[PDB]
C-alpha cells in the first residue's frame, strides 16, 4: 500500500480511462504524497521523517500545479487581462499551505509584571506576541488575526486590518493612491520590532531590511518579488486609470514590473543551498512547459539518480499530451514513453496497461510493444492483465509475433555443430518459456503463424539429444487447440487450401509418431532388469515391445515418406529428410539391446536376430531406404551393428 | 672294411643275445622255473657294455642299424614279465597260451606253441593282434571292469619300451616296420577301455580313468611321430598301396579318436601332450579351443605360445574377431563362403562386393540358407552405392519369387496341378514343400522349376514376368522350353475349362504392367510352344540332375506333355485362338504385332 | 499549523438535513473512491440544497445541507482539514 507508491498512482489513472471530467487525473496526486507523509508522522518511528520531507512538498506542487491547467483552458463562455490573473494564482499556495506557530502558552494576565522601567525580558515578550501575530496576517489569517488582534490587547496592529479589509474591497472591485505612500514612509522611521519593520513593507509592496530576511527562507523569500508587482502593477494601471489624481501622488513608484525569469535569478541565489531544490524548481517549467529538459541533463555527468523526478515528468507528458494534443514533444513523448516502461521494472507486473493511454507512435509501431516479450515467463498473472485496456487484434498479432521471432535470431549459433555436441541447456531452460505466448494466444485463426515454430528447431538438434522430443512434449501440455485451429480455419476464405491445411496435418502426425516413439524407447531402457525372477509377465511384455517398435519403423517409414517427391515447396521436403534419416538406426539396436539384458534369456537371439537383418533387406525396395545414409552418414553403422550376429547365432 | 668286420662279430653275439635273452645255457632251466626275468637282465647288462664300447663309432648307418636291431631283441623281454603277471592271473593266460598256441599251429605248424621263443619269437606282435582282434567278441562279451581291468596290464606292458630309447641317446625300411603292423590293432584298444567310460558309473571311477589315461596318451602322442618319419624316409605313395590304405586310413581313424580322447582328459594333461608332441595339431587345438574356459590367464599364455602357429590359422574356421586382426581372414584364406559376409570387416571392401557375387554364384552349386545372402546380396548393393545391373535383377527377381513362392506354398492358397497323376517322374512337389519349409527356401536354387508347378491360375501367371525382367542368365533355349512349357500348361487348362479363358488375363497382365517395352519377349507361337528343338539328353541331365531317377522316365514325361498338344492343335487352331486374342487385347494399347520376328512393338 | 477543526458530519436519511461547523484553529467533498471536488460558487450538484459557510474577515457564517440525498455521502474536507464523514442512506 504505502511501499507501492507507483501502484498507487496506476490506480487513479486507471479511474480515469474508465470513465472515457478531465480535470481529475492531477487531483488525485493530492491524496498519494499525502497519506505517505501522514502514515510516517501519525505513528511509528520519528527517524522516517527523513524520507516523510520528500513526501511533505511533493504534494503541495500538485495542488499549485491544478489552478494553472484549468485557468488556461476551462474558458466557459459565461456572462480581461489573461497575464495578470498568475499573481493571483501564486498568492493562493503562497498563503494558505504555510508554516505557522501555535499560540504562546502561558501569556501574562496584567502588562509588566517585572516592574526603561521594563527589564530586557520584557521587550521580548512583547516581541514574541508581536511575532505571532506578524506571522498569522502573512498567510491570510484575517480571520484569524482579527480576532488574534483583539485578544492579546493588541490594538496598535488592528488599525492595519480594516485598512487591508479597505484594501480587499478595492480588489474585489478590480480613494487610496495617497495611503500606498504613506505605509512606506512608516517603514523609514525609526522605532519598529523586526517583525512589525517587516509587515509594512510586505502590504504595499516594498522591500524592508535585510537583517529581517536573513531569518526568512529562501521559500517564503519568493513573496518580495511577488508583491513588488502587484503594487507596482495596480499603480501602474492605477496609474494608467489615474484615479487620485496627480495631486494624490506622492512619491514615485517603480511602475516597473519585470518578468518571472529576473524574479527566479534573485530567489535562487538569496538561499541557493534550499532554493534550487530538485523539487522545488519545477514550478518555473510549469510556465515554460520544456518536459524532457530536467532528466535528460542528468544522464551526461556518470563520473558523479532521483525517483520522485521521473514518476512526475512522465505523468506529467500523459496529461501533457492530453490537456493540449501534442504539448509534450514528440520527441520528449517517446522518450517518456521508453524511459517510464524501463524504469517501471520492479513494478512492471501491474503498470502493463498504463503505459497504453498515451500509445501514440510508440504503441501503432513495434516500439513499445516488443518490451513484454521480455518478462513474459512462467506466471499466468501477467498474461492475463494485458487482456484489458481495449488492445486485440493486430496488437495481439505483434506481440505474438514480436515473441517467436526475436528469439529465432538468438539460435542462430544453434545451427553451426553439425558435426558435435553443444550446450543445449540454455536452450532447454528458455525455448520453455518461447512457448507460453503461442499458447496463451488462444486465437484459432492466428494459429498458422505459430504453428510452424516447433518444426523450426528440428534442424538445431543435430546429433546426439534432441530438442524436438523435448518440444513434442510441450505441444501435448497443450493439444486440443488442432481442433479449434480446423474449425476456425473454415471461416476465412483461402485460395491455396489444397497445401495450407495439408502441411499442418502431416507435421501434427510426424511429430504425435515422434513423441510416441520416444515414450517407447523409454519404457523399454527403464526396463533393464523388470519382473525379477517371473519374467511370463516380461516373455509377453518384450514380446510386445518387439511387435510394436516393428510396427513403428514400418510407419514412421511411410510418414515421412507420403510428402511424395516432386513439390513446388521443397524447402519443406530438404528440411525433414534429415529428421526422417535420424530416426532410422536407433530401432535396430534395441532389439540387440535385447542381447545384453535379455541375452541371459536365449530367446531375443533367434528373434531380435533375423528382425534386424531384413530390416536392410525390405529397406532395398523402397528406392534403398531412399538414402537415409546420404542424409545422415550412418552407412557403416548398420553394416556392424548386424554382422555381430555371426558369433552368437551360431 | 674294419667297421663291417665288427658289425659281422656283433650280429653273430646278437643271435646268441637272443637265445640267452631266452635262455641261457649257463643257467639249470631245470632249477625253478622259466628264468625270462634273468634272461632278460643278462642282455640288459650287456647292454650298458655295448654301449660304453661302441662310443661313438658311427660309420654312414651302421650305428643306426646297430641301434635298431637292439630294440629287435630289447623289447620282446619285457613281455614274459607281463606273462609273469598273466600267470599271477593264470586262467586268462593259459586261455591265452593255448590260442596262442593254435595259431602258431595253424599259422607255421611247429608243435603248436613252445615258449622256447626261437627266432625271437617275432610272431609274439601277430599273437597280441590276433588276441585283439578276438577281444572284441569274447571281452566286448565282457564287462568294462573285467576287460577294463584286463586292459590296464597289456597297456602298462606295452607302456615300458620308451625309456629305452632316452637311454641309447637316439638321434631305413627295418626302423619303419619295427612297429608299425600293431597300429592295425592299437586302435581296438582305447574305445574297448573308454567305450565303457566309467561303466556307466562316473562319481566312482573317474579316478578309474584318470589313472588309466596315461597309457592311452602315451601310445598315442608316440606312436604317432612314427608315421610322418616313415613317409618322409620311405616315399612309398607311388606304390602307396595297401601299405599305404592301411596307414592312412588308420591315421584319419586316430585323428578322429584322438580327439574325442582330448577332450575327455584331466586338467591341462592334453595341453601339455599338445606342446609335448608336435603333431595332430588340428585335434590338440580342438582340445585347447577354450575347452575348458574362456579366462586370459591361462589362455592368452597358451595363445600367445603358438606363435609359429600357420596351422592355428586354420583353426579360427571352426565356429570372434580377436587375435590383433590375425593378418586379416588368415591373408584372406581361400574360398570363403559365408565367412565372405563377415570380411566386410569396417571396410567396402572390394572382395566383399564380389562376395555377395560369390554368394549368387555360390547359391549356383549345394548352397544353403539364402536369407543371410538374400539379405546381405541387398546390404552388398547398399554397401557399393555392367555387374550392377545384373546384380540387381538378381537380388530384386530371386528375392520377390522365393518369398512369394515360400508364402503360396506353405500357404497352400492354390490346392493343385490336377493332371499329374501316380507317376515317379516328378518328386518336385515333395522336394519343393521340404525346400520352402526351411533354411529360406533351402537358398532356392531352381527358381527355374519351381514355376512350373501350377495349381491355380493365378500362382502360375507370374513366370514369364521373372522371364522377361531378369531372364539374362540361362541359354535362349532354356528360357524358350520354359515359355514353352507354361504355355502347354495354359492350353490344357484352357481347352478342359470351356472357353479358354486362361490366356484373356494374362494377355492383359503382360499389357497393363508394360512388359514389352522394358523386356523384348519373345511371342509365343504353335511352332514356338511344339517346338522340341531343345530337347538333348544334356539339357535334361544339366536341368533334372538333383533328382537321381532315370532320365528316360522323364524324357517320355516330357514326350507325353509335348505330345498331346501337338495332336490336340488340330488344323493348327491354337494359332488363331492367340493371334486373335493377343491382337484384340494390344489394339487400343500402344502395341503392334511385328511379325518379322514375331515380337511385340508400339 | 493551521489546526482546521471541522465538525458536524454524521449519518442521515434521504431528505434530511445536516450543519457543518469549520473553525480555523489558527468546502471540498471525496467520495469513496473519486477524485476531491469542490462543494462550495456551488458545484452545479449542490446549487440551490446548500449553504457553504465562507465569511469575509472574521466570520465563518457556518451554514448547512438541506434536501441530502444518496449522492452527497462522503467525506467533506475544509480550505482556506481532517474531514468529517457525511452520509445519506436511500
Amino acid at each position: 500500500y504505502q511501499t507501492e507508491r507507483f501502484t498507487k498512482f496506476s490506480d487513479t489513472l486507471k479511474e480515469f480511462k474508465i470513465e472515457q471530467d478531465p480535470f481529475n487525473i492531477i487531483r488525485e496526486f493530492r491524496s498519494a504524497a499525502g497519506q505517505l507523509a501522514l502514515d510516517l508522522a501519525n505513528s511509528g518511528d520519528e527517524s522516517n521523517v527523513i524520507s516523510s520531507k520528500d513526501w511533505e512538498l511533493e504534494a503541495r506542487f500538485w495542488h499549485l500545479v491544478e489552478l494553472l491547467l484549468v485557468f488556461r483552458n476551462a474558458d466557459l463562455d459565461l456572462d480581461d487581462n489573461k497575464q495578470l490573473y498568475q499573481i493571483w494564482i501564486v498568492m493562493v499556495w503562497l498563503k494558505e499551505n504555510t508554516y505557522v506557530m501555535e499560540r504562546p502558552k502561558n501569556v501574562p494576565t496584567s502588562k509588566w509584571l517585572n516592574s526603561n522601567v521594563l527589564d530586557v525580558k520584557d521587550k521580548e515578550e512583547d516581541h514574541i506576541f508581536f511575532k505571532y501575530i506578524y506571522e498569522l496576517i502573512l498567510a491570510g489569517a484575517i480571520d484569524e488575526a482579527l480576532e488574534e488582534a483583539k485578544l492579546s490587547d493588541n490594538i496598535s496592529i488592528c488599525m492595519i486590518l480594516c485598512g487591508i479589509q479597505e484594501y480587499l474591497n478595492p480588489v474585489i472591485d478590480t480613494k487610496h493612491s495617497l495611503w500606498r505612500r504613506t505605509v512606506y514612509s512608516l517603514s523609514q522611521q525609526a522605532g519598529l520590532d523586526p517583525y512589525e519593520r517587516a509587515i509594512y513593507s510586505y502590504l504595499s509592496g516594498a522591500i524592508p531590511n535585510q537583517e529581517v530576511l536573513q531569518y526568512s527562507d529562501w521559500e517564503s523569500d519568493l513573496h518580495i518579488h511577488l508583491n513588488q508587482i502587484l503594487q507596482t502593477e495596480i499603480e501602474n494601471y492605477l496609474l494608467e486609470n489615474n484615479q487620485v489624481g496627480t495631486d494624490e501622488l506622492i512619491l514615485p513608484l517603480p511602475s516597473h514590473a519585470l518578468t518571472v525569469q529576473e524574479v527566479l535569478n534573485r530567489v535562487a541565489s538569496r538561499h541557493p543551498s534550499e532554493s534550487e531544490h530538485p523539487i522545488r524548481v519545477l514550478m518555473a517549467s510549469v510556465i515554460l512547459d520544456s518536459l524532457p529538459s530536467v532528466i535528460h541533463s542528468s544522464v551526461e555527468m556518470l563520473l558523479d539518480d532521483k525517483p520522485y523526478l521521473l514518476r512526475i515528468v512522465t505523468h506529467l507528458a500523459i496529461c501533457l499530451d492530453i490537456i493540449n494534443p501534442g504539448s509534450v514533444e514528440e520527441v520528449d513523448k517517446s522518450k517518456l514513453i521508453t524511459t517510464y516502461i524501463s524504469l517501471l521494472k520492479l513494478q512492471g507486473l501491474y503498470e502493463n496497461i498504463p503505459i497504453y493511454a498515451t500509445f501514440l507512435n510508440e504503441s501503432d509501431c513495434l516500439e513499445a510493444c516488443s518490451f513484454i516479450l521480455s518478462s513474459l515467463e512462467d506466471p499466468q498473472v501477467r498474461k492475463k492483465q494485458i487482456e484489458t485496456i481495449n488492445f486485440l487484434r493486430l496488437p495481439a498479432s505483434n506481440i505474438l509475433r514480436r515473441t517467436t521471432q526475436r528469439v529465432f535470431d538468438e539460435t542462430e549459433q544453434e545451427y553451426s555443430p553439425s558435426n558435435e555436441i553443444s550446450i543445449s541447456f540454455d536452450v532447454n531452460n528458455i525455448d520453455m518459456h518461447l512457448i507460453y505466448g503461442v499458447e496463451w494466444l488462444i486465437e484459432g485463426k492466428l494459429y498458422v503463424d505459430a504453428v510452424h515454430s516447433i518444426i523450426a528447431l528440428s534442424r538445431r538438434f543435430l546429433l546426439n539429444g534432441r530438442v524436438k522430443a523435448l518440444e513434442q512434449f510441450m505441444e501435448r501440455n497443450n493439444i486440443g487447440e488442432i481442433c479449434k485451429n480446423y474449425e476456425l480455419e473454415k471461416i476465412a476464405d483461402n485460395i491455396s487450401k489444397d497445401e495450407n491445411e495439408d502441411q499442418f496435418l502431416e507435421e501434427i502426425t510426424q511429430y504425435e509418431h515422434l513423441i510416441k516413439g520416444i515414450r517407447e524407447y523409454e519404457e523399454w531402457q527403464k526396463s533393464v532388469s523388470l519382473l525379477s525372477s517371473e519374467s511370463n509377465i516380461p516373455t509377453l511384455i518384450e514380446k510386445l515391445q518387439g511387435f510394436s517398435k516393428d510396427t513403428f519403423e514400418l510407419i514412421k517409414t511411410f510418414l515421412v515418406d507420403l510428402t511424395s517427391s516432386n513439390f513446388a515447396d521443397s524447402a519443406d521436403y530438404e528440411i525433414l529428410y534429415e529428421i526422417r534419416a535420424l530416426y532410422t538406426p536407433f530401432l535396430l539396436m534395441e532389439l540387440h539391446k535385447k542381447l545384453v539384458e535379455a541375452a541371459k534369456l536365449l530367446k531375443i537371439p533367434k528373434f531380435i536376430s533375423e528382425a534386424l537383418a531384413f530390416t536392410s533387406l525390405v529397406a532395398n525396395e523402397n528406392d534403398k531406404i531412399y538414402l537415409l545414409f546420404q542424409s545422415s552418414g550412418k552407412l557403416k553403422e548398420y553394416l556392424d551393428l548386424v554382422a555381430r550376429t555371426a558369433t552368437l547365432s551360431n | 672294411g674294419f667297421s663291417l668286420d665288427q658289425e659281422s662279430i656283433e650280429h653273430d653275439l646278437k643271435l646268441t643275445s637272443e637265445e640267452i635273452f631266452h635262455s641261457n645255457g649257463k643257467y639249470i632251466p631245470p632249477m625253478l622255473n622259466t628264468l625270462g626275468q634273468h634272461l632278460s637282465v643278462r642282455k640288459e647288462f650287456f647292454q650298458n657294455f655295448l654301449t660304453f664300447v661302441a662310443k661313438n663309432f658311427n660309420y654312414k648307418i651302421s650305428p643306426e642299424l646297430k641301434l635298431d636291431l637292439i630294440e629287435k631283441f630289447e623289447i620282446l623281454n619285457c613281455c614274459i614279465k607281463f606273462n609273469s603277471i598273466i600267470r599271477q592271473s593264470d586262467v586268462l593266460n593259459d586261455i591265452w597260451e593255448k590260442t596262442l598256441s593254435n595259431y602258431n599251429l595253424t599259422q607255421n605248424e611247429h608243435l603248436t606253441t613252445k615258449t622256447v621263443v626261437i627266432n625271437s619269437p617275432d610272431v609274439f606282435p601277430v599273437i597280441f593282434k590276433q588276441f585283439l582282434n578276438h577281444v572284441v567278441f569274447v571281452l566286448f562279451p565282457s564287462q568294462n571292469q573285467n576287460f577294463k581291468l584286463n586292459v590296464t596290464n597289456l597297456i602298462n606292458l606295452c607302456f615300458y619300451d620308451g625309456i629305452l630309447e632316452e637311454g641309447e641317446k637316439t638321434i631305413p625300411w627295418f626302423i619303419n616296420f619295427d612297429y608299425l603292423n600293431c597300429i592295425n590293432q592299437c586302435f581296438f584298444d582305447f574305445t574297448f577301455a573308454c567305450e565303457e567310460e566309467g561303466s556307466l558309473d562316473s562319481y566312482k571311477e573317474g579316478l578309474l580313468k584318470i589313472v588309466k589315461i596315461l597309457y592311452y596318451q602315451f601310445n598315442q602322442f608316440k606312436i604317432w611321430i612314427n608315421t610322418q618319419p616313415v613317409k618322409s624316409v620311405n616315399a612309398n605313395d607311388n606304390f602307396i598301396n595297401i601299405n599305404n590304405l592301411y596307414d592312412d586310413n588308420h591315421l584319419d581313424w586316430n585323428h578322429v579318436l584322438c580327439k574325442v580322447n582330448l577332450k575327455e582328459q584331466c586338467i591341462q594333461i592334453a595341453e601339455f601332450y599338445k606342446d609335448l608332441s608336435g603333431l595332430v595339431q588340428t585335434l590338440q587345438t580342438l582340445d585347447q579351443n577354450d575347452s575348458t574356459t574362456v579366462s586370459l590367464y591361462e589362455t592368452f599364455f597358451n595363445e600367445f605360445p603358438k606363435e609359429f602357429s600357420f596351422t592355428l590359422f586354420e583353426y579360427l574356421i571352426k565356429h570372434q574377431q580377436h587375435d590383433v586382426l590375425i593378418q586379416f581372414f588368415q591373408e584372406s584364406a581361400p574360398k570363403y563362403g559365408h565367412v565372405a559376409w563377415i570380411q566386410q570387416i569396417l571396410d567396402g571392401s572390394y572382395a566383399d562386393a564380389m562376395n555377395t557375387l560369390k554368394n549368387i554364384t555360390v547359391d549356383d552349386s549345394k548352397k544353403g540358407e539364402s536369407l543371410s545372402e538374400c539379405e546381405l546380396h541387398l546390404n552388398v548393393a547398399k554397401l557399393s552405392s555392367i555387374n550392377t545391373l545384373r546384380k540387381i535383377q538378381y537380388n530384386l527377381d530371386t528375392i520377390d519369387a522365393e518369398k512369394n513362392i515360400s508364402n503360396k506354398l506353405k500357404k497352400g492358397e492354390v490346392q493343385i496341378c490336377k493332371r499329374f497323376k501316380n507317376g515317379s517322374i516328378r518328386e518336385v512337389f515333395n522336394i519343393l514343400v521340404e525346400e520352402l519349409k526351411s533354411t529360406t527356401v533351402v537358398n532356392l536354387s531352381d527358381l527355374v522349376e519351381l514355376y512350373s508347378m501350377l495349381d491355380d491360375e493365378e500362382s502360375l501367371f507370374i513366370p514369364l514376368r521373372i522371364l522377361s525382367v531378369d531372364g539374362d542368365l540361362l541359354n535362349f533355349e532354356v528360357k524358350k522350353f520354359l515359355n514353352a512349357l507354361v504355355w502347354r500348361r495354359i492350353v490344357l487348362l484352357n481347352a478342359s475349362n470351356e472357353g479358354d479363358k486362361l490366356l484373356q488375363h494374362i494377355v492383359k497382365r503382360v499389357f497393363d504392367e508394360e512388359l514389352p517395352k522394358n523386356n523384348d519377349f519373345p511371342l509365343p507361337s504353335v511352332d514356338l510352344l511344339c517346338d522340341k528343338s531343345l530337347l538333348t539328353p544334356e539339357y535334361i541331365s544339366e536341368t533334372y540332375g538333383r533328382f537321381p531317377i532315370d532320365q528316360n522316365a522323364i524324357r517320355e514325361e516330357i514326350y507325353e506333355e509335348i505330345s498331346q498338344v501337338e495332336t490336340l492343335n488340330s488344323d493348327n487352331s491354337l494359332e488363331i485362338k492367340l493371334h486373335s486374342t493377343i491382337g484384340s487385347v494390344a489394339k487400343e494399347k500402344n502395341y503392334t504385332i511385328n511379325y518379322e520376328t514375331n515380337t511385340v512393338e508400339y | 499549523q493551521l489546526q482546521l477543526v471541522e465538525t458536524g458530519g454524521g449519518l442521515v436519511q434521504a431528505g434530511g438535513s445536516l450543519r457543518l461547523s469549520c473553525v480555523a484553529s489558527g468546502w471540498f467533498r471525496q467520495a469513496p473512491g473519486k477524485e476531491r471536488e469542490f462543494v462550495a460558487d456551488y458545484a452545479d450538484s449542490v446549487k440551490g440544497r446548500f449553504t457553504i459557510s465562507r465569511n469575509n474577515d472574521k466570520n465563518t457564517v457556518y451554514l448547512q445541507m438541506n434536501n441530502l440525498i444518496p449522492e452527497d455521502t462522503a467525506v467533506y474536507y475544509c480550505a482556506a482539514g481532517q474531514g468529517t464523514q457525511v452520509t445519506v442512506s436511500s
